[PDB]
RNA sequence: UGUACCAUUUUGAAUAAGUGACGACUAACUAUGUGCCAGCAGUCGCGGUAAUACAUAGGUCGCAAGCGUUAUCCGGAUUUAUUGGGCGUAAAGCAAGCGCAGGCGGAUUGAAAAGUCUGGUGUUAAAGGCAGCUGCUUAACAGUUGUAUGCAUUGGAAAC
RNA sequence: UCUGAGAGUUUGAUCCUGGCUCAGGAUUAACGCUGGCGGCAUGCCUAAUACAUGCAAGUCGAUCGAAAGUAGUAAUACUUUAGAGGCGAACGGGUGAGUAACACGUAUCCAAUCUACCUUAUAAUGGGGGAUAACUAGUUGAAAGACUAGCUAAUACCGCAUAAGAACUUUGGUUCGCAUGAAUCAAAGUUGAAAGGACCUGCAAGGGUUCGUUAUUUGAUGAGGGUGCGCCAUAUCAGCUAGUUGGUGGGGUAACGGCCUACCAAGGCAAUGACGUGUAGCUAUGCUGAGAAGUAGAAUAGCCACAAUGGGACUGAGACACGGCCCAUACUCCUACGGGAGGCAGCAGUAGGGAAUUUUUCACAAUGAGCGAAAGCUUGAUGGAGCAAUGCCGCG
């Protein structure tokens, strides 16, 4: 009633939960970091890890678009 | 450019009585399936008075669809003819 | 499949194989519709289903068919252009024993179905196993050889009385025919055209 | 096997039937009494054939004589 | 992905295929988008009546051909074609 | 799969016929038994001691490796009638009136072209439908080529 | 060039209105009698009832360590695979429960989208680090396993240098659009890649083919959304709707959107049938009809939905995943009483229901799929063979 394949697949994404998931949370903490302290220095930061993961799927393609455009129109507004 | 068109609904206005909305009426001659008689029918679509158009009650208004801005809200109003009401 | 007192079917309509060798025969010279109850009256008046049916079967009994193959028939004939009032008598003279009884070489015609039945007979260039081939005019049906040895062959052989739209060719045995069979060869046994429209009423 | 009672004809002459039976009901409609709709299939089941018969015993459900 | 290949529509002992371009999770025997021609494991000559046309289309646009299916177009000789084609 | 098929291979009619009906619609009738009893029945209806309608028997009919019965759908049914029905006496004109919405509606001129008509293009998957042809001993069947219907867009017609 | 058959029956007898019945086809059919064979096709319509047992998705040593076996004095040669990794398991197969609405058919707009492998074209494939499976040891057990400590490998993972082009903005031009708005620059700023394997040549150094990888480009297929029209019965169902209608800023989704949020308002649908009830997968089509159309949605084919019931999520290009995961409910089973195991609406088959519908079969040989360079490998899809006059056709 098991397959071979079906249980090695199981295994396999729990471990990569646990990289995925540490990833996208260094996302979340640098942006809200940078929306507290408003400064031109963390954004690219945010720029670095949105793009990365990205790249890797982690994240949909999309979501990266959307945070960089938004972000930046923040500091225009501020600058 | 050859940019693909866009339908196009003719109707007029019934009511208006909320912020940018006029419910307009646009009515069609269908046939019948076994009598072959045309009847009239009506239904209310709803458009926007963005600006530039206000297109008040009683306002002759040609209609074109467009990406749903809300809910049940699709379409555009257009150029006014026989403006009155 | 058939039955075996073709003598009291024949009787009762009147019309034998058209030699009247079912209904000369050696006895009695019997002229009326077989059973205890054949010499009494109310003979005519028939009522057009009544005599329909009758003829029906006349039609469909002189060539061993069963009605199933009738409808077939009728079906695939029936679609075409017009009045196809020429076509639909070849195709029902076209079967491939009624043609064997009619080329000379059987004594009858359901014997020449066991013959038939029973591989003796080859087509024009392969051999024949199923006695309900449509045949057309122009195939050389030429007969077999190791029955033309056989203790009956002498009958068979006396194809010289033979219906004219068969070109028998005997000795060479080419077994060919043309030339359709006209109203001439189809003797008042069953010579009528309404049971199309009965089968039109019963076959769509 | 549903939950409807159904008066139905025994069609035949002398039936098995002892007010506890099975029996396999067809379609039908006597005229001669009101209400009946129905026949039973003979020869089936736990009801009997109908023997001393040899006319249209394939409705009534004989063994051919042989 | 779409995969010039074949689709059964015969009977018992007796196959029929047919050239056709179609997707690789369609079924066999389903769906497909364009026809090319029909063969026939028994028709002893001639047994692929190519098309020539949309096939070349389709390969050009990165049509993937089966191992069987290639076969058929070498036989023809449509498999120069497009080589030379590519060139 | 030693399968389809083939052969002058031995034997040999040898291994193979049932079912419904016979009063009318509906092709096909007599005797025996029973005597409003036993029973038949799709409809009219048969049986009360001379039953071609029941039972049995003989004959005969309609079919055939199938035949009857039952169930369901369509036709026949112009019997919900757009094509294609009616409302005095047979079912059916509200007890009568004022009447909005709806349906219909005098004559002439102009424009537009929503109906209406027409040309071009796209599409309406394949199988099925019809025609022709091929292949299976012909057929059933399989393949093969042909074969519409509607929708949208565009270009004209102006009689209603 | 289409293209249509009637009769019996109210009366003492007649005409008309009018209902009933019959003559014809057809089915996923069943029953009774009987029964020889072959060519095609069909075969749980009921209990989306519960299921014994056996099979139904794996593959690559030419990614990687180790282990084992066979030869060999040794160096080593060959074979095999538990495990790490890549890819496929979302395809294919079944059922029609739910669903009366953008579910479906048709026509469309996506200036509001995705797309792994595949097509074309274009830049790179350099250099480091830290870990853990397998293994060893110990605890706990009959075993499944579980926990703890050390040891390793990479096309696993994580940094770094580098951008032809990319992505995000800034500066003004361009061409403009259908209202939001797109389209193209030149300059600049900001941000961002990876991995090697097999083989040949070469003393070497180096060079090369091919597979594979990162960054792009072209299309195409596939997926998703919106819209017009068509698509059941019922008024002995008249009001329904409070995220329901609209705006604002923000959040979220591949994308637009009360999809979500806070504020501001009171609208929206409805006699041209809302809402409610009952029923049902829709369509191409099957049967019937001269036709208009009626009827069923067999088989098969498209789309949708479902996987004991009800929810949630990971991985991934794609699932909220039939034979993956977590939780609850119901049901069954095992136990050494502490704990566990389970989902035939996949192929057969069993029990039960029914008037009633089949092998607990053979082979991947052909077609099709997944992995692989090939050898191959896996394929109850598929192809055959059983069973049944179930239907058409044919012969005795
Ligand atoms: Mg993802
Ligand atoms: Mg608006
Ligand atoms: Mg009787
Ligand atoms: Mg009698
Ligand atoms: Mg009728
Ligand atoms: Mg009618
Ligand atoms: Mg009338
Ligand atoms: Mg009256
Ligand atoms: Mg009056
Ligand atoms: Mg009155
Ligand atoms: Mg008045
Ligand atoms: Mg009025
Ligand atoms: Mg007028
Ligand atoms: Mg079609
Ligand atoms: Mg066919
Ligand atoms: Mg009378
Ligand atoms: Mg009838
Ligand atoms: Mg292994
Ligand atoms: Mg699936
Ligand atoms: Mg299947
Ligand atoms: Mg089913
Ligand atoms: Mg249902
Ligand atoms: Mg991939
Ligand atoms: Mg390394
Ligand atoms: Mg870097
Ligand atoms: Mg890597
Ligand atoms: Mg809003
Ligand atoms: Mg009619
Ligand atoms: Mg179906
Ligand atoms: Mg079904
Ligand atoms: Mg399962
Ligand atoms: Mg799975
Ligand atoms: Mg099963
Ligand atoms: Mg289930
Ligand atoms: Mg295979
Ligand atoms: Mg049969
Ligand atoms: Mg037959």
């Amino acid at each position: 009633a098991n397959i071979k394949s079906n249980e090695k697949r199981l295994r396999q994404n729990i471990k990569r939960n646990l990289n995925n998931k540490g990833q996208k949370t260094k996302l979340k903490t640098n942006v809200k970091n940078f929306h507290k302290e408003i400064n031109l220095d963390n954004l690219g930061n945010v720029y670095s890890q949105a793009d990365r993961l990205a790249r890797k799927g982690i994240i949909s393609t999309n979501r990266a678009r959307r945070l960089k455009s938004r972000n930046v129109a923040v500091l225009n507004k501020t600058q | 450019m050859k940019r693909n068109q866009r339908k196009v609904l003719i109707g007029i206005v019934k009511s208006t009585k909320n912020a940018k909305t006029a419910t307009v009426q646009v009515e069609s001659r269908f046939k019948h399936p076994l009598y072959h008689k045309s009847v009239v029918r009506h239904k209310k679509y709803q458009a926007h008075n963005e600006g530039e158009v206000l297109a008040k009650d009683g306002d002759k208004v040609q209609i074109v669809e467009t990406r749903p801005l809300s809910a049940t809200k699709r379409f555009r109003i257009a150029k006014i003819i026989e403006r009155a009401k | 499949k058939y039955t075996g007192s073709i003598f009291k079917r024949s009787r009762r309509l009147g019309f034998s194989l058209l030699e009247n060798n079912k209904e000369f025969s050696k006895g009695k010279k019997r002229k009326t519709i077989p059973g205890q109850h054949g010499n009494r009256f109310r003979s005519s008046t028939m009522s057009g289903y009544a005599q329909q049916l009758q003829e029906k079967q006349r039609m469909q009994y002189m060539y061993g068919i069963t009605d199933k193959q009738f409808r077939r028939l009728f079906r695939l004939v029936l679609k075409q252009r017009g009045n196809l009032a020429v076509n639909l008598f070849r195709v029902l003279e076209s079967r491939l024993d009624n043609i064997v009884y009619r080329m000379g070489f059987a004594p009858t015609r359901r014997s020449a179905r066991q013959l038939v039945n029973h591989g003796h007979v080859l087509l024009n260039d392969r051999t024949v196993d199923t006695p309900s081939i449509i045949l057309n005019p122009g195939d050389k049906v030429r007969l077999k050889a190791k029955t033309i040895k056989i203790p009956i062959v002498k009958a068979a052989s006396e194809s010289g009385v033979v219906s004219p739209f068969v070109e028998t060719n005997n000795k060479t045995f080419e077994g060919t025919y043309v030339r359709f069979p006209e109203r001439s060869e189809l003797p008042a046994g069953i010579n009528e055209s309404y049971v199309v429209e009965w089968y039109k009423r019963l076959v769509k | 096997t549903n939950g409807f009672e159904v008066l139905t004809y025994i069609p035949g002459e002398g039936h098995n039937l002892q007010e506890h039976s099975v029996t396999l009901l067809r379609g039908g409609r006597v005229k001669d009494l009101p209400g009946v709709r129905y026949h039973i299939v003979r020869g089936t089941l736990d009801t009997v054939g109908v023997e001393k018969r040899r006319q249209q015993r394939s409705a009534y459900g004989a063994k051919k004589p042989k | 992905m779409v995969k010039i290949r074949l689709m059964r529509m015969g009977r018992v002992h007796y196959p029929t295929y047919r050239i056709v371009a179609v997707d690789s999770r369609v079924k066999r025997d389903g769906k497909y988008i364009a026809l090319i021609g029909h063969l026939n494991p028994a028709l002893k000559e001639n047994k692929c009546k190519i098309d020539e046309a949309v096939a070349l289309e389709w390969l050009n646009k990165g049509a993937k051909p089966t191992d069987t299916v290639r076969s058929l177009f070498s036989q023809t000789g449509l498999w120069k074609k497009f080589v030379e084609s590519k060139k």
